[PDB]
């Protein structure tokens, strides 16, 4: 702010002001609020809580069976070298 | 987990008609107090002329 003498800035907005209204009042709000609809315990989703496999491992079962059977052919006898 | 204020507040649209207009005089439609008015639309149906 600058004040300049001799033209000085009025020393106030004075008493000639026009009170325009008495509408100043905010009427307090008084209220009762009830949000009470029956609630049912459940919601349907496509899927909740699953941690789906991105790849599975290979998996398997097992079997064996049979017996011990055989047809054989042997090497001929040979002269013994030494000993 | 619910926003209690959100769910107990009403967001509404309503309309009404006001008459009593006269040339060069301020026609004032008072806001019906307590509501929080987000927007106002005023249609001047000038006797069927728009």
């Amino acid at each position: 702010a600058l004040i300049n003498p001799q033209f000085p800035y009025a020393g106030p907005v004075p008493i000639p002001g026009p009170a325009p209204t008495e509408t100043m009042p905010l009427l307090n709000y008084r209220v009762e609020g009830r949000i009470a609809g029956i609630q049912q315990a459940r919601q349907f989703m496509p899927f909740l809580q699953g941690p789906h496999r991105a790849v599975a491992e290979q998996t398997y079962h097992a079997i064996g069976t049979g017996i011990q059977m055989g047809q054989t052919f042997n090497q001929p006898l040979i002269n013994t070298q030494e000993g | 987990i619910l926003p209690l204020i959100d769910l107990s507040t009403l967001y509404n649209l309503e309309n009404s008609a006001q008459a009593g207009l006269t040339p060069n005089v301020d026609f004032v439609v008072q806001y019906a107090n307590l509501y929080r008015y987000l927007s106002t639309i005023a249609v001047f149906d000038n006797g069927g002329s728009f």
